[PDB]
């Protein structure tokens, strides 16, 4: 996995790879790592596929409460409070690492969650087994007040280093823009570097060539 | 040892052309010693399809517990659940027993009954949902399944020759696994049919 | 004012009074007199003991609470025992924990606190009994009067129970002597078998009737019952 | 601390009627009006805003509430307890649906849970029930648009169209009369202005009413681009000037 | 939950008291199907006859229900019989027999009456179900948790009115299409309305499945009951 | 005696008795009080009466600052009212370790709000005897003022007053508000609106004020603080220069 | 190691399980019956830990016979052993699990069919044609994957049965001390009393 | 208890009034860098051992406690004031603050008067001391109800103390010694004893000063106490 | 991590470098390690970054809550709800922290709660991985009543010492000054401190 967080002058942007793992196999070769805690804070994360989902759901739904309780937008750091405050208490057993960014009525905003529930601020910032190839690029580029397309183009470059030098991470990269006045936009499939070759042959069969011992139709209804 | 490769076990699901396919090995073992030649691990909640594998108290367990969900679920909103619908309640029924999972790796299959369109997923033990449009594998033998999918498959496949892709995929995996195989049964799913066909396999 | 006022403890009178307590209160007129009266060196209580019949034992009024400690009851006397077992507990601890003997103030204290709360609960009822306490402790001999409504009041002398008022016009009359009575034992108990016949209309207080303990200086609290009461009759 | 009414305040009399709840209804009935009609691609849900005072900010008080995307709500009776029962139905429309089944709750199995909380402020110890009627309007994919009605009692009712509070039967027999199956939403918004003319005393306008839709979706208030599939709420609450501007052809 | 000096239980008694003012709902048995039928309180124009179930309510695929009283309550307890019907299924592999769905419901009205100082359900239920060991079966409960067992019976209001009706045109050797017809003539006989239109009713049946072997629940659109009231005569 | 005279169940008619004697108890204190938004601020204004000339003057105070920025005046018993503040203070310390955010004025009404709506429902609690007056500089709304009352009812105010004189204020505020056509005081300096404040209560109740007449709290952007005899004496020599 | 053999021929279920029972370096005895009867169809044998292995199943059979009498009827084995899977599959996850392994033969009334059921410890079960737990499986599961036919009568049964025990006798490295043989079929449970020298 | 009257009255908190009204009297004092305290002592009879039945109760170091009407509940108050400055004490590391301490005993007094299933307490309780910066002196009323004093009295003879209070605050505005204040409460409780007068009563005085005792509450004994009851003695008649 | 807290003549300053790693990997050059719990009592955390989150949020929140019924904190009363947390949580925590405030009565005043939970107060401190090199410089410079400016070049010039052998330390010299005045950030760069 490589993750990137980037702060621009007008707000932040998210990007990260397609490629799950289980173990060295690869099982889904685009899948989204971007995901919503509410309309304009966005997440990604690393490590315990299934504990970075849940976590985010969680406060995800209780982030919507709170905001219809308030009649006010959600905050980043009411998410960052939150997920900090769930993860301590499970004492590093919700494998969560996150990066969350968004944007408020107080401003925009990045931060970094480790599963301990330890957080961090920054102008930029990647997690994942790719995180250092990705850090490499952000550390080369960076510079203070970066205009949107710049922001794009640097996340973007980050999550290739990842793609292209870690073996965690692969496929596509998908990008979230999220600026202060605006609503926020997912950039599904933002680059798709990694298109399978046409195969040299078809592996289609000849129907009849499966042995069938026995048949029989199904019942689906009552 | 380890609870995911006591009992043996294979499913595969594939999509094609307006269908799905699941499919499964029979056996149930307890480690080298074979026990039954007829443990089927598909189970059908109307027209949703669900295939478990591993530890095979829990793949009936698990069957038992979606169909009393499912079964409510009808009750209460006076219709059959819909893949997409499903695949998030297992996920969540398996995310429940985090720190104690069930030992599965589930499979959906089915098609959308409004919308048409066919639909698979896959699960990690603690319910992360593996999306993927083509196909989803599980057991223990998920990486000779997934190199005979990879290679095999292509997409909007006619029912009947996606029938043939999916058996082999099934076969020749299997019999790469000592502890698959022992019989096989494979599921072709159209909005209006649903075909069951037992292969005919190596028995060793 | 007496009307819709008394069904708990948990309700003031228009007077500002609780009369659950003070109900409480008159089943210690209703019970058998005791006296309690000390000197420097020494603490007696005197008790009456009723039957229930000829047939019949006299029942006890006086309960041992430790080497140093005990309390004769008037009114309801399961909850004396109920209130004797707590200061038993309150007695054992503070000797196992601190290795010190409980101070008879403090026992006083902490039965006051206990009734108290039986005074504010709904659903519970308040204690039915008053108590005399009396001790040797490290600052002399001691003599405490209980009420279940929570009073507790150290005296030199007190009786409590039916027709008592005249044991207490005696005592508080014979002040000046009995105050005196020190390392004379014997002399304190006749003084205190005196005071309680000021509290006969029964009869005469024979060897069954008539029940006396002491504690003091280098005596461990003892009760004396049957023939060994005999010689003060 | 603790209870003493750990027995229900609630209770049959001889003659069988559940007092408290009888009591309840008669608070209901004593409540500024709401209204609720059903057209043939939307609901429409409406109300009076009654204010307690002239130095009172009105829009600080809602009337009209979202509950899920596609479900919002209106009542009449007694407001706190309108109140909570909002929170409480939009915390169960989560823990109850959405976090077991990844998508928000069909309008009937949310006011079936509504109903359940009612239900037991009606047998439990200690408790009155809540003094509200309400109505909810809803959309989901299955079942289409609806509108039902929550009584005291825990009790609900689908209904093409109805009225609860004061001028409820007045209401009810002007809806009678104006309602039918072919309905657009523009039509039955302008019933439901006409309607509560009936009811307003004071000034009319966009300001005292309070008037939602449950419609189509709009793209314009899900705050983010991306996901084709997402299109938005449907629950939309109409401004004061959406409002002024259907009254003046009205 | 006290006694009176009488040995009845007053607030047992006053729950009684509340169904009798409820729309009568009737069942009928015949060797082939059980019917269900009830009236519909007195509604309005408006009312959406299409998405309302007031007193009719599935079980399981077997077993159905008719309900005179409080709908809320009997919410809580239709709510708490198909979570039964799921355990015993789990459990068993096996569908539940009727009479045991039906006990461990009115051994949670009996509760009420007994202990925890709370109001019983203002709730009367007729059970109508198929199972393996007697075939058709109709139960009835009431807030007392008392059960028995009927050919024909009715709740709610009028009762002892539908009842003698019942005792009269009821026949052992009945189709399910007779007993359709003996309901709808004693709601007719029995309404407080002037006539019994589809509006105003609930209808429902489980038979030997069009044509199966297995065994089918038909709850009744509004449409089907304009219908079979024509049928039968009534119109 | 009736049981629906006792507890906070529904009587024949829909009423809540007890929530009713409530409201009563919240002028048992014979304070008036009144809040003012001005451009960047909010004021509350309310009498202070010390007829014991036994009491410390300094202890005797209705305004309560809940939080750096919220205030709350309360008219009604002192004890409840002090049960008031407690809860609230907690309530907004906790909103803000939980959330990680200031609460809003508007936000702990609704919450103190709700608390008084179960008051209402459960019959084991008495609803408390107040009126809860809430104000500061909402960072996403600007001057607020949100008032509870024992029914669980809240609403937000352009202005607002409570106690038994409570229509005299309101009325001579309306009547400005008519006038200005706006729905706050224009002015920039908070000196000036609470002087403003101070003047209508004079004209309404028709009484003149010493400082230690008086109460004040002021809520700015960030503070809510209270003011001083001596800051209020110097409120009552400006307006003294004109008036 | 404990020998559990069942097998089902076309109108009985044949249970046999060991005589023996061993701590240690002693037999304390040779005469044990490893069964108890559910209900007058439904016979249960059992193997695993010392104590857990009867505790089970008394408490199984209190459990049966109270649903008997409650109902006045008699479970399909069916039912029986889908309870008894339930049981076994809650205990794996407890505190202490019972390490218990079963089989269940019983004669199904309302179909008129013999049934084996085989469930381990875990709860995982399975109905089949012939079953065994322990290492006995390992003799028996392939000598009657040769010799069994589904048409058998209780006496071919009963000679498939002598086989099995033969073998074990012959190649497993414990005295198990002879089985206890108890057929299941429509007239019910009896006890072959001779099988030590038939 | 939790009952409201149709005026907004609590009918049983104005019943648990008369019995501290029913009470021995009991006053503070605040002087210019600390807090007197005094009590009458009903003598019932000779029998009652003097100097030995303490009414004044310490709570912490440095705060006294003295009240009238229910005894018992009193001390129940004061255990609770106790809890409560230990539990302060543990977290904060300093000694509570006399306001801080005052709420604390004011909340757990109003709690109790918010549930049908308890009785509100029938006392009413003047205590204070020397914190952090200054002395302060509350009373506490069955209500829940306390403020700040300068002087404060209830019981029986509450009407004719607060009337000498009054006059001292009158006559000595610029600040009365720890000392004087001392004296004074030995006055003003012989002046309220004109209405029991009928029984004998014994004077009970304890003070904390930052001067006199460092801070601490003190109970006054000795030649102290004698100089206080003389001049008591002196200035009734 | 490389931090400390010096009392001067005026108030108090605390001092911290800005690096975190785990392993070898700095995962943050640029952290803020001086962490505020009320407006004049500041914090410097050492030991798990979870741990001492957690327990300054918790801190901040009794001290707001302090603040609204009782008025100003003292700095005793933060160190005592500092101990409180960590002593009594021992067995699930790694937290080292120094307390640093001011006040107008006590002037500025440091204690220090290591690993233990014990409570030091002292004239000044310091703590992390990289203090162990600077206890013989920080010994032999540190006089009491420092002005300002002589105080910041104290605590620069430890720091330095401490990140120059200290590889769990490094970046940027962040510092916080405490007084009367005025609560003032201060930042010194690497090119600044290392040619020192
Ligand atoms: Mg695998
Ligand atoms: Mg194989
Ligand atoms: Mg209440
Ligand atoms: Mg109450
Ligand atoms: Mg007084
Ligand atoms: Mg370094």
């Amino acid at each position: 996995t490589t993750i990137v967080g980037v702060k621009f002058n007008n707000g932040v942007v998210i990007a990260a790879d397609t490629r799950s793992t289980q173990g060295p196999i690869v099982a889904d070769k685009n899948c989204a790592k971007l995901h919503r805690i509410s309309p304009k804070i966005w997440c990604a994360g690393a490590g315990t596929a299934a504990d970075t989902e849940a976590v985010t759901q969680l406060i995800g739904s209780n982030i919507e409460l709170h905001s219809l309780y308030t009649s006010r937008e959600p905050r980043v750091v009411s998410a960052l409070q939150m997920l900090k405050q769930h993860l301590f208490k499970y004492q590093g057993h919700i494998g969560a690492y996150l990066i969350v960014a968004g944007v408020d009525p107080t401003g925009s905003h990045l931060f970094s969650i480790h599963a301990h529930g330890s957080t961090d601020v920054g102008y930029y910032l990647s997690l994942g087994s790719g995180s250092l190839a990705a850090m490499a690029v952000l550390e080369s580029h960076w510079k203070q007040d970066l205009t949107k397309e710049e922001a794009i183009k640097l996340a973007s470059d980050a999550i290739q280093a990842g793609i292209w030098n870690d073996l965690g991470s692969g496929s596509n990269v998908d990008v979230c823009v999220m600026e202060i006045g605006k609503d926020a936009e997912y950039l599904r499939n933002y680059l798709t570097p990694n298109v399978r070759e046409e195969k040299q042959k078809s592996y289609k069969f000849p129907r009849g060539t499966t042995a069938v011992l026995k048949e029989s139709i199904v019942n689906i209804c009552d | 040892s380890d609870p995911s490769s006591i009992n043996g076990g294979i499913v595969v699901a594939m999509t094609g052309k307006d269908c799905v396919a699941i499919a499964c090995d029979l056996r149930l073992g307890s480690q080298s010693l074979g026990v039954s030649n007829k443990f089927e691990k598909i189970f059908h909640y109307g027209h949703v399809f669900l295939g478990i594998t591993g530890l095979a108290t829990d793949v009936t367990t698990l069957n038992e517990m979606f169909r009393y969900k499912t079964n409510l679920y009808k009750l209460k909103e006076e219709r059959a659940i819909e893949p997409e619908t499903f695949t998030q309640l297992v996920s969540s029924s398996l995310y429940e027993r985090r720190f104690g999972p069930y030992f599965v790796g589930p499979v959906v299959a089915g098609i959308n009954s409004k919308s048409g369109k066919p639909f698979i997923a896959g699960f990690d033990l603690i319910g992360c949902i593996d999306e993927a449009k083509d196909f989803i594998v599980s057991g223990t033998a998920s990486d000779q399944l997934f190199g005979m999918c990879e290679s095999l498959y292509e997409p909007n496949l006619e029912p009947e020759d996606l029938f043939e892709t999916i058996s082999q995929a099934l076969l020749n995996a299997a019999d790469r696994d000592a502890l698959s195989g022992w019989g096989a049964v494979v599921y072709i799913i159209k909005k209006d049919e649903v075909v069951k066909r037992y292969l005919k396999m190596r028995q060793d | 004012f007496r009307n819709n006022y008394d069904g708990d403890t948990v309700t003031f009178s228009p007077t500002g009074r609780l009369f659950q307590v003070e109900y409480a209160l008159e089943a210690i007129k209703q019970g058998s007199v005791t006296v309690g009266l000390r000197s420097n060196t020494h603490a007696v209580l005197v008790a009456l003991k009723r039957n229930a019949d000829e047939l019949s034992s006299y029942q006890k009024k006086i309960i041992k609470c430790d080497e140093h400690m005990g309390l004769s009851l008037a009114g309801l006397a399961p909850d004396a025992r109920v209130l004797s077992n707590y200061l038993r507990q309150q007695c054992n601890y503070s000797s196992l924990v601190f290795n010190r003997k409980l101070a008879v103030e403090r026992a006083g204290h902490l039965l006051c606190d206990k009734a108290q709360k039986n005074t504010q609960s709904y659903g519970g009822r308040p204690y039915g009994v008053g108590l005399l306490i009396i001790g040797y402790d490290k600052s002399g001999a001691h003599l405490l009067e209980f009420q279940p409504s929570g009073n507790v009041t150290e005296l030199y002398g007190t009786a409590i129970g039916a027709r008592s008022q005249g044991a207490k016009t005696y005592l508080e009359r014979t002040l000046d002597t009995f105050i005196k009575i020190d390392g004379n034992p014997d002399e304190l108990i006749k003084a205190g078998v005196e005071a309680i016949s000021q509290s006969l209309r029964d009869e005469s207080l024979t060897v069954d009737n008539l029940s006396i303990a002491i504690v003091g200086k280098d005596t461990p609290f003892t009760i004396y019952d049957g023939e060994a009461v005999a010689k003060y009759i | 601390m603790t209870d003493r009414y750990s027995f229900s305040l609630t209770t049959f009399s001889p003659s069988g009627k559940l007092g408290q709840i009888d009591y309840a209804l008669t608070a209901v009935k004593q409540g500024v009006t709401s209204l609720g009609i059903k057209a043939t691609n939307g609901v429409v849900i409406a109300t009076e805003k009654k204010s307690s005072s002239p130095l009172a900010m009105s829009e600080t008080l809602s009337k009209v509430s979202l509950l899920t995307p596609d479900i919002g709500a209106v009542y009449s009776g007694m407001g706190p307890d309108y109140r909570v029962l909002v929170d409480k139905s939009r915390k169960v429309a989560h823990t109850s649906y959405k976090r077991i089944y990844g998508e928000y709750p069909p309008t009937k199995l949310l006011v079936s849970e509504v109903a359940k909380i009612m239900q037991e402020a009606t047998q439990s110890g200690g408790v009155r029930p809540f003094g509200v009627s309400l109505l909810i309007a809803g959309h989901d994919e299955f079942n289409g648009f609806s509108l039902y009605q929550v009584d005291p009692s825990g009790s609900y009712f689908p209904w093409k169209a109805t009225a609860i509070g004061k001028g409820s039967v007045a209401a009810k027999t002007f809806l009678e009369k104006r309602w039918n199956d072919e309905l657009e939403l523009e039509d039955a918004i302008h019933i439901a202005l006409l309607t509560l003319k009936e009811s307003v005393e004071g000034e009319f306008n966009g300001d005292t009413i309070e008037l939602a839709i449950i419609g189509d979706e709009n793209p314009d208030l899900l705050g983010y681009t991306g996901i084709p599939t997402d299109k938005g709420p449907r629950f939309r609450k109409l401004t004061s000037q959406e409002i002024n501007d259907r009254l003046e052809a009205l | 939950t006290i006694f009176s000096p009488e040995g009845r239980l007053y607030q047992v008694e006053y729950a009684l008291e509340s169904i009798s003012h409820a729309g009568t709902a009737i069942g009928i048995m015949a060797s082939d199907g059980i019917v269900l039928a009830a009236e519909r309180k007195v509604t309005s124009t408006l009312l959406e006859q299409d998405t309302s179930t007031e007193k009719l309510y599935k079980l399981n695929d077997k077993i159905a229900v008719a309900v005179a009283g409080l709908t809320a309550d009997a919410e809580i307890l239709i709510n708490t019989a198909r979570i039964h019907a799921q355990n015993y299924l789990k459990t068993y592999n096996e569908d539940i027999p009727v009479e045991i769905l039906v006990r461990r419901l009115s051994d949670i009205k009996q509760g009420y009456t007994q202990h925890g100082g709370l109001r019983p359900f203002g709730v009367s239920f007729i059970y109508a179900g198929y199972d393996d060991r007697y075939g058709y079966q109709l139960y009835t409960s009431n807030p007392s948790g008392n059960y028995t067992g009927w050919k024909a019976i009715s709740v709610g209001a009028n009762t002892s009115a539908a009842q003698t009706l019942l005792q009269m045109d009821y026949k052992d050797d009945m189709k399910v299409d007779d007993a359709i017809e003996l309901a709808l003539k004693t709601l007719s006989k029995t309404t407080d309305s002037s006539a019994l239109t589809y509006d105003r009713l609930e209808f429902a049946t489980i038979r030997k499945g069009a044509n199966d072997g297995e065994v089918y629940q038909k709850i009744f659109k509004p449409q089907e009951i304009k219908d079979i009231l024509v049928k039968t005569g009534i119109t | 005696a009736g049981y629906d005279r006792h507890i906070t169940i529904f009587s024949p008619e829909g009423r809540l008795y007890q929530v009713e004697y409530a409201f009563k108890a919240t002028n048992q204190t014979n304070i008036n009080s009144l809040a003012v938004r001005g451009k960047d601020c909010t004021v509350v204004i309310s009498q202070k009466k010390v007829p014991d000339k036994l009491l410390d003057p300094t202890t005797v105070s209705y305004i309560f600052c809940i939080s750096r920025t919220i205030g709350m005046v309360v008219n009604g018993p002192i004890p409840d009212a002090r049960n008031a503040a407690l809860r609230a203070k907690a309530e907004a310390a906790e909103f803000r370790y939980k959330y990680g955010y200031d609460m809003p004025c508007d936000v702990l009404a609704k919450r103190m709000a709700n608390l008084s709506q179960i008051y209402t429902q459960r019959a084991y609690m008495r609803p408390l005897g107040v009126i809860l007056t809430f104000v500061s500089v909402d960072e996403e709304l600007g001057p607020s003022i949100y008032k509870t009352d024992p029914a669980g009812y809240y609403v937000g105010y352009k202005a607002t007053a409570t106690g038994p004189k409570q229509q005299e204020i309101t009325t001579n505020l309306e009547n400005h508000f008519k006038k200005s056509k706006i729905d706050h005081i224009n002015e920039e300096s908070w000196e000036k609106v609470v002087e403003f404040a101070i003047t209508h209560m004079i004209d309404a109740l028709g009484t003149e004020f010493s400082k230690n007449d008086l109460e004040v709290g002021v809520a700015t952007k960030d503070k809510f603080f209270t003011l001083s005899a001596e800051n209020i004496e110097e409120r009552l020599v400006a307006i003294a220069e004109q008036d | 190691m404990d020998i559990i053999l069942g097998i089902r021929v076309q109108d009985s279920v044949i249970l046999a399980s060991s005589k023996a029972v061993t701590r240690g370096i002693s037999v304390l005895k040779d005469s044990d019956d490893k069964t108890r009867q559910l209900s007058p169809h439904t016979l249960m044998s059992f193997a695993g830990e010392a104590g857990d292995t009867v505790q089970f199943a008394e408490y199984i059979q209190a459990n049966i016979q109270l649903y008997s009498i409650r109902e006045d009827y008699e479970l399909s084995p069916q039912a029986v052993s889908s309870f008894v899977r339930q049981e076994l599959a809650k205990s794996i996850r407890s505190r202490r699990p019972y390490q218990v392994n079963v089989l269940i033969g019983g004669y199904d009334k309302k179909k008129n069919k013999p049934e084996l059921y085989q469930i381990d410890y875990l709860g995982t079960k399975v109905e089949l044609p012939y079953g065994a737990h322990g290492y006995s499986g390992f003799y028996t599961f392939s000598l009657l994957d040769h010799h069994y036919r589904p048409d058998m009568t209780t006496e071919e049964g009963l000679d498939l049965l002598k086989l099995c025990v033969q073998e074990l006798e012959k190649r497993m490295p414990m005295d198990f001390k002879g089985v206890i043989v108890k057929i299941v079929d429509k007239d019910g449970i009896r006890q072959v009393d001779d099988f030590q020298a038939q | 208890n939790s009952v409201f009257s149709p005026d907004g009255r609590n009918f049983q908190v104005e019943y648990a009034v008369k019995a501290v009204e029913n009470g021995t009297t009991s006053i503070g004092i605040k002087c210019n860098d600390g807090v007197v305290f005094a009590v009458e002592k009903l003598i019932t009879s000779k029998l009652l051992v003097p100097q030995k039945n303490v009414k004044i109760q310490v709570v912490d170091r440095h705060i006294g406690c003295v009240y009238s009407g229910l005894i018992p509940d009193g001390r129940h108050l004061v255990n609770r004031g106790r809890e409560e400055a230990a539990s302060f004490k543990k977290l904060y590391k300093t000694p509570i603050p006399i306001p801080a301490f005052a709420d604390r005993l004011g909340q757990y007094v109003q709690a109790h008067t918010l549930y049908n299933s308890v009785r509100p307490f029938g006392v009413s309780t003047i205590f204070g001391g020397v914190d952090k910066n200054g002395a302060h002196l509350y009373m506490l009323e069955p209500s829940g109800s306390y403020w700040g004093y300068k002087g404060a009295a209830t019981g029986k003879g509450r009407q004719s103390a607060k009337a000498e209070l009054e006059k001292l605050v009158d006559h000595h505005p610029e600040g009365l010694s720890a000392r004087e204040a001392v004296k004074q409460a030995a006055k003003i409780i012989y002046l309220a004893h004109e209405d029991n007068k009928e029984k004998d009563f014994e004077l009970e005085i304890s003070w904390c000063s930052l001067s006199e005792t460092n801070g601490l509450h003190k109970f006054v004994k000795g030649d102290l106490l004698q100089e206080a009851i003389d001049f008591a003695q002196k200035e009734i008649n | 991590t490389s931090i400390m807290a010096v009392t001067f003549k005026d108030g108090v300053i605390l001092g911290a470098d800005s690096r975190t790693t785990t392993g070898a990997y700095i995962a943050n050059r640029v952290t803020d390690k001086l962490t505020r719990v009320h407006d004049k009592i500041w914090c410097c955390r050492s030991g798990s970054a979870a741990d001492t989150q957690a327990i300054a949020d918790i801190v901040q929140y009794h001290l707001e809550l302090y603040t609204s019924q009782y008025g100003t904190p003292s700095t005793e009363t933060a160190a005592s709800v500092f101990k409180e947390l960590c002593y009594e949580n021992k067995d699930n925590l790694t937290a080292g922290i120094i307390v640093a405030g001011y006040d107008d009565k006590n002037k500025g005043e440091v204690y220090t709660i290591p690993l233990g939970g014990s409570v030091h107060k002292l004239p000044y401190a310091i703590a992390g991985s990289g203090s162990t090199f600077i206890y013989g410089y920080c010994d032999k410079n540190f006089r009491e009543n420092m002005s300002k400016e002589e105080t910041v070049d104290f605590i620069k010039h430890s720091l330095s010492q401490a990140i120059k052998w200290d590889g769990s330390s490094g970046g940027v010299i962040r510092m916080v000054v405490l007084t009367a005045a005025g609560v003032e950030r201060l930042i010194f760069y690497p090119d600044e401190y290392e040619q020192l």
